[PDB]
C-alpha cells in the first residue's frame, strides 16, 4: 500500500524558516523550506559571479532610473523652452490679472517652485498617471479613431440629407501642485479641463465639479499634463510654459514593463460579459465566519 | 498552507517544461495592509535574469529595445508590447488567513512537524500564503537573478516588489 | 390509500421489531437458498460506525440470534458493496407482518438546519469511510426542507468533505481496490415539522432513546448513488 | 462608571378592550348565497363552504370611530432584561480569536452560529436561534439601549415624550411627497429640529452615520449579517427610508397608519420574535405615528424610589431631582391605573 | 418606553428639591448615577446596571466604523465653501532625524497654522454644544472614533481614528468635573477617600 | 372568566405568566373582604361577579325550582350564620323572602 | 380615469351632504381617489364619442 | 394543503383581470408551500436580480415549488399545486415550440430579442415574471453551455472570452434564437466546476488501458466521416500533447472480464455523477400539444 | 384512458387464442393516439439488420409503454399505466422475478428465436415484445455487451476469443444465457461502434484536459480534494509515460477555439451515452404470482 | 440567609423564601427536565426577579 505524498509530506515538515528583504529594504517576508520538496532532490548547482551581479545592479539601476530621467527630461524641456522664447511666456489659462502688482516676486516663486518640484519628484507623479492610460490597447485603437476622426473631410449635402449623423467635450488632466510657503508639493492631482466659450483659454475644475481655485494664490505653482501628453506649467496669473514631454531618450521595453496599466483576467465575482455592472468583491473576512 | 502542497506538486509536474523551482512564501502586516489583505485578488511573479530582461520575451534581446518614438497612433510598440507584457507575468497560488496566528504554533495546529533550530516566537496579524517559482534555465541556477512580485486588488491597482535571488539563498544554498 | 405487502418473517429477527415504526429492507444475502433477507435498519445501526458504542452494546445484547448472526455475515462479505445488495420495501404497519409502500434511533438521526421548515423530506444516506481498516459504513437518516436532489448532493459534499478525501485517498493508495461510490442518497417520504418527538423506547425489557415521526407519508425512492 | 450614559428603550404590549362607534348604516354589505367546494379524502370528505362579502362605505368622512378604553392584562413583563445582540448578529466575531473566546466567556453567549444560504431562508421561513427559557412567569421581555452622552439634558428631553434619536421625526410637519425636505428635516445639522430648538440632543443617535444609524436601520442592517427574526424596539425609529416613504398627505397617513403601521409579534415565546403572515394577531402602534417614545418611571437611588412608592397617589406624575440623583416620572399614570384596577 | 442610565447632571446648576423627604450618605457611590431602578409588571422594584448591559456593550459591531466611514465619505465634505477653513489637515511622511534638528526651520516662516477640528471641539462649553451654533457636530459620529476631513494630495478625504482612551472624548461630551467625580468614585472603590 | 380559557384550549408561556400574575394579584387583593370593607355596592358587584363566574349545567329543568312571580333560580350560595347575618343587614334592598 | 362625462351627464340623486372637514381640504389632502377639481366650467363633457 | 389561496393588496381593474384570465393553467413558482400566501413572493419578481447570476436563479427555481394558476375571481387567485403523477394541462408563453413526445424542464426566462418586457401583469412597481418552460434537449443544452462558459472562462482576459461567448451564448433551437443574459461566475458555479474536475479526473484514472487507445485502433482500421473528425480532434490533441508519433497498439496483456466489469461500472457511476450536474430531472411528460403551440396536456 | 388497436389483416380464432395468452403484458407504441394501426405496435417497425441493439434501447427510452387489457373480435383494448398505481404484468421476460425487485424494460436479444414468439406473426410482420428484466441484471448486461463491443475490434488473438466466450455466458439465479455478439461478419454494428468510440474518446479528452482545468480552478481557493486530484493524475502520468519519448512539450498556452471545441465535443459525446448510462426504472413488484407467470407491480415513471 | 441580599425589593414583595421562583406554573406540562433545570440550575435566572 503506497504512502500518498500528503502523509509523508505532512510528517516531513520544515527544515528552516527565515525572512528576506526586497532591494530597497521596504518589505520583509518569510520563506518556507520543506524538506520534502523535489528541489531538495534536484541537486541543482549554483554560482554567483561578480560581473553578473554587477550587470544585475546596473539593470536594476536603469529600471529604477526610467521615471526619474523622464522627470529630468521634462525639466530641461522647460529650461530649453524658456531659453527658446527668450523668457516671455504667454497666457493660456482664464484668470484676470492686475497691472499694479510686482511680477518679479512671483517669478522668483516660480523658480523656487520648480526647484522644489525637482527635489520632490516621484514615481507616482502627474505625468506617470497621465501616460499610464496611454499604454493600453484601447489607447492605440482610439488614437487611430481620432486620427481618422478629426482628419475627416467636409461632408457633402447628400449625407447631410440622408446619411446618419455625427457626434470630445472636456479633458481629463493630471497635475502637480507645488506649494512653496509650506514646502509641500503634490503628485497626484486629477483635474477636469475645458475651454471658455468667450475665449480660448483653459478652465480647470475638480473631478466632482468644483472650480479649482489655487491659481489665485500667488505662492503656489502648478504643472498640468494631458492625456495626449502635452505639457503646461502655470505660475499664478494663468501664464503657462507650454511644450510636449519628450520620451525618445527612453527605451520602449523598460517603460513598458516598469509600469503599465493592467488588463484583468476573469476570477470569482466578475461578469463573463464585458462592461456589465460588477457585484460585490469576494472580501474574505477577519470579522465574520469563513463559511 | 494548502497552496504549498499543491504548488510543490504542480511545479514538480511542470518541471520538464519551464525548469522553475518552487518557492513558498508567507507575508504579514510588515508588507501590506489588512484592508489590502482582506480583498487581495491575486499575485503575479516574473523571473528576470541579470542580463535577460524576462523569460517571456526572446532570450537574445528583443525588438522592443528600440526606443519609443513619441508616436500618437501606436503609443509604445502598439498592442504587441502589451500582450508580450501579459505573457511576461505569471500567476501563483494564493490564500489569506485574516485572523492572527503564529506560524510555529499554527503549523503545529496543522499536522506538520515544525522542526526549527530555535523557536523564535514570531507573531503576525494576517498571514497570506503563496508560492512563486524561480526559473533556473538549465539545472544550473545563478544567484544574480531577480524575482518580481505584483499584488493586484479588484480596483486594478498593484504593488511591485522585487528582490535578487541571492538574498533568498545566502545561507540556504551555501549549506548544500 | 395504502399498498399492502404481507411478509413471512422468521422468529430470529423479531427482537426490537413488534413496534409499528420499523423498516424492513430486502438485502441480497451471500447464501442463495433464501436469496435475500428482510433485515431491519436497526441492524444497519449496529454495523455502522457513526452510532454510539452503548447502543451497539444494546443491539448486541438484544440480537443474540443465528438469523441476525448470518445476516451480519452476509452483509460483512462485500466491502462497501451494500448498495449493490440493499433494497428497501417500506415501513411496517403491524406485526408475519404487513408493510406499506415511524420510530428512528437518536444517534443516526441528523439535520443540517434548525428544523423549522414546515414540509420536511426524509432521506437515507450511507457513507463509506476508508481511513479505517477497510471501510466504515456510516448510516444516516436526514430530515430537511430541501426538495431538489442535486443541491442536496452539493450540500452533502459540503458536509462530507472528509468522506470525499478519504474516497480519493483510497483511490490513490490502493490501485487494485476500485471503489464505486462514497454513498447513496434515497428519499423515503416526508413529514411535517411537528411530529418529530425525541422520546423514549422500551422493548424486550431494554431501554432506548428514540425519535418518533408520526405523520410519515411514505414514497419509495431510488438508490441514487453519489460521490 | 464609563464615559457614557445608556438610554434604553423597549416596546411593551398590553391586552386592551377598545370600543367602537358607528352611525346608522355606515357600510352597506353585499352578500350572496354560500358556495360549497367538495374534496374527497380516503375515509371522509371535506366541504369548504365559502361566502363572498363586498363592503361599500356609505360615508364621506369617517362614519365610524374607535377608542381604547380599558386594559385588563399586560402580556409583556415590564422587565429590564437586555436584548441579546449576539443572537441577532451571529456571524460577527472579533479578529483575534482568543480575546473573542474570552469575551464570549465573559458574556453569556457561547458560539458563533452559522447563518443559512438563500435556499434555506427561502424554504425555512424562520431561524429563532434563542430558545424558550425554563420559567416564563413574568412573560415576554425586551430592552435595547443607545450609547448616548452623559451631558444630555434630561429635563427637556426625558420628562416629556420624545423621539429617542435626538431629532423629531414625525412627518406630519414636513410637506408631503417632499423627500429632500424630509431628509433635511431629519439629518441636516445646519438647522434646528422642530421639537427642541437646538441642533440635536445626541450626535450618537441623530445624524446618519452614528452607531444607531448602523445598528438599527434595517436598510443598513442588510450590509452586515443580521437576523431579522428578532424584534428591535429601535426599528420603528431609525428606519429612515420607511419614514420618508411614509411622508404622504395626512389622510393617506391615517390610512397607512390604521392599515399597515400595525406590528405583529408572536405571543408564545419570551423573546420578542417578529411574526410573519400574522392573521392571528396584530399589534397596533401609535408610537410609530408619533415617532416618539414614552417616558417611564425611572430613578437613581433605592431611597428615592422608596419615597416615591411610599408617598401618596399621584407621586409618579411628579419628577424631583437631588444633587446627583433624579426621578423621571411617567406622563400617564399607567402603573397607578394598571395596578389599581388590578 | 425609554429611560436613561448613568446620565450625569451638572454641578454648577446643582440643586435639590427633596431634602426633607430623603437624605443620603456623602459617599459618591450614592452620589454618582451608575445604576437605575424600574418597576416590573407587578409593582415591584428592579435594578438595571451595566452588568446586564454587557451582553450588548461588548459586541464587535459597536466597534466597526467602516460602515460609518463609508457613509461618511458618501456624505463627503461639508458643502458650504466658507466652512471649508476647518478641514486643513496633513498626514505626510517626513524624515524625523533631520527635522529633529530642523524645527527652527518650521518657525522660520511667518504663516500661522489652521486649527484642527478636535481643537475646534474642545472650546465649546457643556450646554451649547448641542445647539446649531456648533459647527463640528457633523464630525462627531461615534463615542469610540473621532472622524474628520483632511487634505491629502489636494483631496478632502475623510478619516476616522479610534479614541484610544476615554480622555479623548470631547469636553462637550464629557466635561472636566465629571472626570473628577469619576476619580472620587474610583478612590471610594479602592477605599482611599481620605487620601494620605 | 376574565378571558376565554376553557380547558380544551392550549396555553403558551405568556398565557400562564399573565394568569399567574392575576392569580397572585387577586389572591392578595380579596382575601377577607368582609374585613377589608363593609361597602354595600362593592360586595354587591363582587357577589354578581361570583355568581356569573360559574358555568351552566348541562341539563336544567325549567319547570323545577321556579319561584312565585315567574322568577327562575340560577343558583344557590351558602355561608355560616355570621356572614349571613352580615349580608342580611348589609344588602337588604336586594333580598326578598318569597 | 373614470368617465366624468358619465357623472356630469347622467341624472344624479340628490343628497344632504356631510363632509367632516371642509370639502376642498378633503380634495387637497386625498381622502378619496380620482378627484376632478376643475374650476369654472369645462365644456369637455359635451363632445361624445 | 392542495388549493393555495393568494391575494392582492391592490385592486384589479377590468384590464388586469382580463390579462389574468388568459393566464389559466400557467405554472408559477411558490417558495413556501403554505396556504394563506401573499402576492409579492408570488412569481420570480422578489428573486429576479440582473447582474447577480443566472445560475443562482436556476438553483433557487429548481429548489422552488411549482403550482398551477386557475380561476381568478377578483382579488383571489386559487393556486393549486399539481399532484405527482396525474395528468394536468399547461399553458406556456415562452416563445419556444413544443412536441407531443418529449419532456420538459423549468428555467429562468431569457430575453428573446424583440424585448417586450411585458408579461401582462404589473402592480405599481411590482411585476410578474414567469419561468420559461423548456423542452428537455434545449434545457440540457443551455445547462451544458453555461457550464462550458463557467469552465472555460477562468484566467482569461475579456477579449478572448468575448469572442467565445458571442457565438456561445446564441442557441438556435427549432427556428428560435436565444441568448443567456447573466453568465457571471458564482461560488456555486465554482463547486459545479469542482465536481466536474473531480469526476473527469476519476474517469481519466480508472478507465481501461484499451479504451485509452481504442480510437487509435478504430482510426487504423476504418475511415468514416465522423471518424475523420474524431481523428482530426484526437491527433490535434496528441500534437498539442506530444510531437512524437503515437505508436500502434499490440495484443493487450491485462485482459480480465471481471476487471472490465468492475472498472467500467465505477466509470458509469462517475459519468452519472458528472452528468447529474447538467441532466435536470423532468417536470412534465407530454400527452398532447395544442396546434397553436400555446397549451398542452402533460402527465405529472 | 384506453387505446384501441385494430388489425387490417385477417385473423383466425386460433390466432386470437394464441394472442389472448399475452393478456397483461407491456407493448411499446411510439406515441399515444386513441386509435392506432397495428403496424406501429411492437418493435417490428424498428428492428432490421443494420441498426442494432442500442438503437432499440434509445428509441425504447422514449417509446410510451402500454399494458394490454382485453382482446376483441378485431381490436385490442390497451390500457396506458399511471404513476403510483398498481397493475398486473405477466413475466414474459426470460428471467424469473422475486418480491421487491426493481424492473426495467430492455429490448429482446433473441431476435428470431426458436420460439418465434410462440408463432405469433403475420405477413411481413412478427409481433416482437420487449424484455422486462430486473434492474441489476439490466445494467450488468448493458456493461457486458459494451465490453463485448470494445473487444470486437481486436478479435485476432485467441485469449480474447476465450474472454468473449466467457462474456456470452451469463449467470443468474436459475438463469443462464448466451448473449449474442454485436460484431457480425467481422464488423461491428454502427450503434455499438459510435457508443464505444464516444466513450473511449471521452476518456481520452478527460485524460488530456483534466490537468489544465484543475490548474485553472486551482488558481482560485484550494482544498485537499484538488491536491489529491493532481496527485492522482501524477500517478497516472508516472505510470503512463514510462516508455513514451521524453520532452513531449505540452504548452500552457492554447488558443480558445481549440478548448471550447474540446469541451463541447466531450460533452456531446458523453451526452449521447445517457441512454445507456442511466437505467430509468419503470416497475417494482409488490407481489409475485406462483410459478412467476405474472406479478402485481407498481408503475414507476 | 446571606447578610448581603437586598431587602428593599425581595422582602417587601411576597416571594418564595428559597431564593428562586419555584411556582411550577411557568413550566410546560409533563416536562420534568425543564422543571428541574428551572428549580436547581443556577446557570439561568428565575422568571420572578
Amino acid at each position: 500500500d503506497e504512502v500518498a505524498r500528503t502523509d509523508e509530506w505532512k510528517g516531513a515538515g520544515v527544515s528552516r524558516l527565515r525572512e528576506v528583504w526586497d532591494v530597497q529594504h521596504r518589505v520583509r517576508l518569510r520563506v518556507l523550506w520543506y524538506v520534502n520538496s523535489f528541489w531538495r532532490s534536484r541537486e541543482l548547482s549554483y554560482d554567483d559571479h561578480e560581473v553578473e551581479l554587477y550587470r544585475a545592479l546596473d539593470a536594476y539601476r536603469a529600471r529604477i532610473a526610467v521615471e526619474y530621467v523622464l522627470i529630468r527630461a521634462v525639466r530641461d524641456e522647460i529650461y530649453a523652452v524658456l531659453r527658446r522664447d527668450g523668457g516671455a511666456l504667454p497666457q493660456r489659462f482664464a484668470c484676470h490679472v492686475s497691472r499694479n502688482m510686482s511680477w518679479r516676486v512671483v517669478w522668483e516663486l516660480c523658480r523656487h517652485a520648480l526647484a522644489l518640484w525637482m527635489d520632490w519628484a516621484d514615481v507616482r507623479s502627474c505625468i506617470i498617471k497621465a501616460l499610464t492610460p496611454r499604454l493600453s490597447r484601447g489607447a492605440a485603437a482610439a488614437a487611430q479613431r481620432a486620427r481618422r476622426q478629426r482628419e475627416r473631410s467636409a461632408p457633402k449635402p447628400q449625407e447631410l440629407l440622408f446619411g446618419p449623423r455625427n457626434e470630445p467635450a472636456e479633458q481629463t488632466w493630471y497635475a502637480d501642485v507645488v506649494r512653496c510657503v509650506r514646502a509641500q508639493v503634490d503628485l497626484g492631482v486629477e483635474v477636469r479641463a475645458a475651454r471658455c466659450p468667450r475665449t480660448g483659454l483653459w478652465i480647470v475644475r475638480d473631478r466632482r465639479g468644483r472650480l479649482r481655485r489655487w491659481l489665485s494664490q500667488p505662492e503656489v505653482c502648478v504643472l498640468y499634463v494631458t492625456p495626449d501628453l502635452d505639457f503646461y506649467w502655470v505660475l499664478p496669473g494663468g501664464f503657462a510654459v507650454s511644450s510636449r514631454v519628450t520620451l525618445h531618450g527612453l527605451a520602449q521595453r523598460a517603460l513598458r514593463d516598469r509600469f503599465q496599466n493592467f488588463e484583468a483576467v476573469l476570477a470569482r465575482g466578475m461578469h463573463v460579459e464585458a462592461g456589465r455592472q460588477e457585484p460585490e468583491t469576494p472580501r474574505v473576512s477577519g470579522r465574520r465566519l469563513p463559511f | 498552507m494548502e497552496t504549498h502542497l499543491y504548488s510543490d506538486l504542480a511545479f514538480e509536474a511542470r518541471f520538464a517544461d519551464d525548469e522553475q523551482l518552487p518557492l513558498h512564501l508567507v507575508l504579514d502586516q510588515e508588507v501590506l495592509s489588512n484592508e489590502e489583505a482582506e480583498t487581495l485578488r491575486y499575485v503575479y511573479y516574473r523571473n528576470v535574469d541579470s542580463a535577460g530582461r524576462s523569460t517571456g520575451r526572446a532570450p537574445g534581446g528583443d525588438e522592443d529595445d528600440a526606443p519609443a518614438s513619441d508616436d500618437a497612433e501606436d503609443a509604445v510598440g502598439g498592442d504587441r508590447a502589451f500582450d508580450r507584457e501579459r505573457r511576461t507575468w505569471q500567476r501563483a497560488c494564493f490564500r489569506v488567513l485574516p485572523r492572527p496566528l503564529e506560524l510555529l504554533d499554527y503549523l503545529r495546529q496543522s499536522g506538520l512537524t515544525v522542526t526549527l533550530e530555535k523557536e523564535q516566537r514570531v507573531r503576525m496579524f494576517y498571514a497570506v500564503f503563496t508560492t512563486l517559482g524561480l526559473r533556473c534555465p538549465d539545472n544550473r541556477l545563478s544567484g544574480a537573478q531577480t524575482l518580481h512580485l505584483r499584488l493586484v486588488w479588484p480596483d486594478g491597482s498593484y504593488r511591485d516588489w522585487e528582490f535578487l535571488a541571492r538574498d533568498l539563498l545566502r545561507e540556504e544554498m551555501e549549506a548544500n | 390509500q395504502a399498498l399492502t405487502a404481507r411478509f413471512f418473517v422468521p422468529e430470529g429477527l423479531v427482537e426490537f421489531e413488534a413496534q409499528p415504526g420499523a423498516l424492513l429492507i430486502r438485502m441480497e444475502t451471500g447464501c442463495d437458498s433464501p436469496r435475500h433477507l428482510y433485515i431491519s435498519l436497526y441492524l444497519l445501526g449496529i454495523r455502522a460506525s457513526n452510532v454510539s458504542a452503548s447502543t451497539r452494546c444494546l443491539l448486541e445484547s438484544v440480537y443474540t440470534a443465528s438469523a441476525a448472526r448470518a445476516a451480519l455475515q452476509w452483509l460483512d462479505l462485500g466491502p462497501h458493496l451494500l448498495h449493490r445488495r440493499l433494497e428497501t420495501l417500506g415501513c411496517v404497519k403491524t406485526v408475519l407482518l404487513t408493510c406499506v409502500m415511524l420510530m428512528i434511533p437518536k444517534d443516526m438521526y441528523l439535520t443540517w438546519e434548525e428544523t423549522r421548515g414546515r414540509l420536511q423530506y426524509v432521506y437515507l444516506i450511507i457513507v463509506y469511510d476508508y481511513d479505517g481498516p477497510e471501510t466504515r459504513p456510516g448510516i444516516y437518516v436526514l430530515t430537511s426542507s430541501i426538495a431538489h436532489w442535486q443541491t442536496l448532493v452539493d450540500v452533502a459534499r459540503g458536509k462530507f468533505a472528509r468522506e470525499r478525501c478519504s474516497f480519493v485517498n483510497r483511490r490513490i493508495t490502493r490501485p487494485r481496490q476500485i471503489p464505486l461510490c462514497t454513498g447513496v442518497i434515497q428519499k423515503l417520504g416526508w413529514c411535517l415539522a411537528d411530529d418529530i418527538h425525541t422520546s423514549f423506547l422500551v422493548h424486550k425489557e431494554l431501554k432506548l432513546s428514540v425519535v418518533r415521526l408520526d405523520n410519515f407519508s411514505v414514497e419509495l425512492g431510488d438508490f441514487r448513488e453519489f460521490v | 462608571h464609563p464615559g457614557f450614559a445608556l438610554t434604553a428603550v423597549r416596546t411593551d404590549t398590553f391586552e386592551v378592550d377598545m370600543l367602537l362607534y358607528s352611525g346608522k348604516s355606515c357600510t352597506s354589505v353585499i352578500i350572496n348565497n354560500p358556495i360549497v367546494t367538495k374534496e374527497e379524502r380516503d375515509i371522509s370528505t371535506t366541504y369548504h363552504v365559502t361566502q363572498n362579502i363586498n363592503t361599500v362605505d356609505m360615508g364621506l368622512g369617517y362614519t365610524s370611530n374607535t377608542c381604547v378604553a380599558y386594559v385588563n392584562r399586560v402580556r409583556t413583563d415590564m422587565g429590564v432584561r437586555v436584548q441579546d445582540l449576539f443572537r441577532v448578529f451571529p456571524m460577527n466575531v472579533y479578529r483575534h480569536d482568543e480575546v473573542d473566546r474570552w469575551i464570549r466567556h465573559a458574556a453569556g453567549v457561547e458560539r458563533p452560529q452559522l447563518l443559512d444560504t438563500e435556499t434555506i431562508s427561502m424554504l425555512t421561513f424562520g431561524s429563532m436561534s434563542e430558545r424558550n427559557a425554563a420559567a416564563t412567569v413574568h412573560g415576554q421581555k425586551a430592552a435595547c439601549e443607545l450609547i448616548l452622552t452623559p451631558v444630555t439634558m434630561d429635563v427637556n428631553y426625558f420628562k416629556i415624550p420624545n423621539n429617542p434619536r435626538g431629532r423629531a421625526s414625525c412627518m406630519l410637519a414636513v410637506d408631503p411627497y417632499d423627500t429632500e425636505a424630509a431628509t433635511k428635516a431629519i439629518y441636516d445639522h445646519r438647522e434646528a429640529d422642530a421639537q427642541t430648538f437646538a441642533a440635536t440632543h445626541n450626535p450618537w443617535a441623530s445624524q446618519a452615520g452614528c452607531l444607531s444609524d448602523v445598528l438599527y436601520n434595517t436598510r443598513h442592517r442588510e450590509r452586515l449579517g443580521y437576523n431579522s427574526k428578532f424584534y428591535s424596539p429601535c426599528a420603528q425609529y431609525f428606519n429612515t427610508e420607511e419614514i420618508i416613504a411614509a411622508n404622504k398627505t395626512l389622510f393617506k397617513t391615517i390610512d397607512e397608519y390604521l392599515l399597515r403601521a400595525k406590528d405583529c409579534i408572536r405571543g408564545d415565546t419570551d423573546t420578542q420574535y417578529v411574526c410573519v403572515e400574522g392573521t392571528e394577531q396584530l399589534i397596533e402602534n401609535p408610537c410609530r405615528l408619533t415617532q416618539e417614545a414614552l417616558p417611564i418611571l425611572s430613578t437613581t437611588t433605592l431611597a428615592l424610589m422608596e419615597t416615591k412608592l411610599k408617598g401618596g397617589a399621584g407621586a409618579f406624575a411628579t419628577s424631583e431631582t437631588h444633587f446627583g440623583n433624579y426621578v423621571v416620572g411617567e406622563i400617564i399614570p399607567l402603573q397607578q391605573s394598571m395596578l389599581f384596577n388590578s | 418606553f425609554f429611560f436613561p442610565v448613568g446620565l450625569y447632571l451638572p454641578e454648577d446648576r446643582g440643586y435639590t428639591t427633596v431634602e426633607s423627604k430623603v437624605k443620603l450618605n456623602d459617599t459618591v457611590r450614592n452620589a454618582l448615577p451608575t445604576t437605575a431602578y424600574l418597576l416590573n409588571r407587578d409593582r415591584a422594584v428592579q435594578k438595571i446596571d451595566f452588568v446586564d448591559a454587557l451582553k450588548t456593550l461588548c459586541h464587535p459591531v459597536l466597534h466597526e466604523p467602516a460602515p460609518c466611514l463609508q457613509t461618511f465619505t458618501e456624505r463627503g465634505p461639508p458643502s458650504e465653501p466658507a466652512m471649508q477653513r476647518l478641514l486643513e489637515c496633513r498626514f505626510q511622511q517626513e524624515p524625523m532625524g533631520g527635522a529633529a534638528r530642523r524645527i527652527p526651520h518650521f518657525y522660520r516662516v511667518r504663516r500661522e497654522v489652521p486649527r484642527t477640528v478636535n481643537e475646534m471641539k474642545q472650546d465649546f462649553v457643556v450646554t451649547d454644544f448641542y445647539k446649531v451654533g456648533n459647527i463640528t457636530l457633523y464630525t462627531e459620529l461615534h463615542p469610540f472614533f473621532d472622524f474628520t476631513h483632511c487634505q491629502e494630495n489636494s483631496e478632502t478625504v475623510a478619516l476616522c481614528t479610534p479614541r484610544i482612551v476615554i480622555g479623548n472624548l470631547p469636553d462637550g461630551l464629557a466635561p472636566g468635573p465629571f472626570h473628577e467625580l469619576r476619580t472620587w468614585e474610583i478612590m471610594e472603590h479602592m477605599r482611599l477617600r481620605p487620601p494620605p | 372568566v376574565e378571558n376565554a380559557t376553557l380547558a380544551r384550549q392550549a396555553l403558551n408561556r405568556i398565557q400562564r405568566s399573565n394568569i399567574l400574575q392575576s392569580f397572585k394579584a387577586k389572591m392578595l387583593a380579596t382575601l377577607f373582604l368582609l374585613n377589608r370593607t363593609r361597602d354595600r355596592d362593592y360586595v354587591l358587584k363582587f357577589l354578581t361577579r361570583l355568581a356569573e363566574a360559574a358555568t351552566d349545567s348541562i341539563l336544567d329543568n325549567p319547570t323545577t325550582y321556579t319561584t312565585s312571580s315567574g322568577a327562575k333560580i340560577s343558583g344557590v350560595m351558602v355561608s355560616t350564620a355570621n356572614v349571613m347575618q352580615i349580608i342580611m343587614s348589609l344588602l337588604s334592598s336586594h333580598i326578598t323572602k318569597e | 380615469m373614470e368617465n366624468w362625462s358619465a357623472l356630469e351627464l347622467l341624472p344624479k340623486v340628490g343628497i344632504p351632504t356631510d363632509f367632516l372637514t371642509h370639502v376642498k381640504t378633503s380634495a387637497g389632502e386625498e381622502m378619496f381617489e380620482a378627484l376632478r377639481i376643475y374650476y369654472g366650467d369645462d365644456p369637455e363633457r359635451y363632445n361624445i364619442h | 394543503e392542495a388549493n393555495i389561496f393568494c391575494t392582492f393588496d391592490h385592486k384589479l381593474s377590468i384590464a388586469d383581470v382580463g390579462k389574468l384570465t388568459k393566464l389559466v393553467a400557467a405554472v408559477v413558482p411558490i417558495p413556501q408551500r403554505l396556504h394563506l400566501i401573499k402576492h409579492y413572493q408570488l412569481g420570480l419578481h422578489q428573486f429576479v436580480d440582473h447582474t447577480r447570476g443566472y445560475v443562482r436563479l436556476r438553483g433557487l427555481l429548481r429548489n422552488m415549488t411549482l403550482t398551477l394558476m386557475r380561476r381568478v375571481e377578483g382579488n383571489q387567485i386559487l393556486l393549486h399545486v399539481p399532484t405527482h403523477g396525474l395528468l394536468y394541462t399547461v399553458l406556456n408563453t415562452g416563445p419556444v415550440t413544443w412536441e407531443k413526445g418529449d419532456a420538459l424542464c423549468v428555467l429562468p426566462p431569457l430575453f428573446h430579442g424583440p424585448l417586450a418586457r411585458e408579461n401582462l401583469l404589473t402592480l405599481g412597481q411590482w411585476e410578474l415574471v414567469l419561468p420559461w418552460i423548456v423542452p428537455m434537449p434545449l434545457a440540457l443544452e443551455i445547462n451544458q453551455r453555461l457550464l462550458i462558459m463557467g469552465l472555460f472562462s477562468l484566467d482569461r482576459s475579456y477579449e478572448e472570452v468575448k469572442a467565445a461567448v458571442q457565438q456561445l451564448q446564441t442557441i438556435t433551437f427549432r427556428d428560435a434564437t436565444f441568448t443567456i443574459p447573466d453568465p457571471v461566475i458564482d461560488q456555486h458555479l465554482l463547486i459545479d466546476m469542482k465536481t466536474a474536475c473531480l469526476s473527469m479526473s476519476m474517469v481519466a484514472n480508472l478507465a481501461s488501458e484499451l479504451t485509452m487507445t481504442y480510437v487509435r485502433k478504430l482510426a487504423l482500421e476504418d475511415s468514416s466521416m465522423l471518424l475523420v473528425k474524431c481523428q482530426e480532434l484526437l491527433m490535434r490533441l496528441d500534437r498539442e500533447r506530444s510531437v512524437g508519433e503515437p505508436r500502434t497498439p499490440a495484443r493487450p496483456q491485462h485482459v480480465s472480464p471481471d476487471d472490465e466489469i468492475a472498472r467500467l461500472s465505477a466509470l458509469f457511476v462517475m459519468l452519472r455523477q458528472l452528468d447529474d450536474l447538467i441532466r435536470e430531472q423532468v417536470v412534465f411528460t407530454v400527452c398532447d400539444v395544442s396546434p397553436d403551440n400555446k397549451s398542452a396536456t402533460c402527465i405529472f
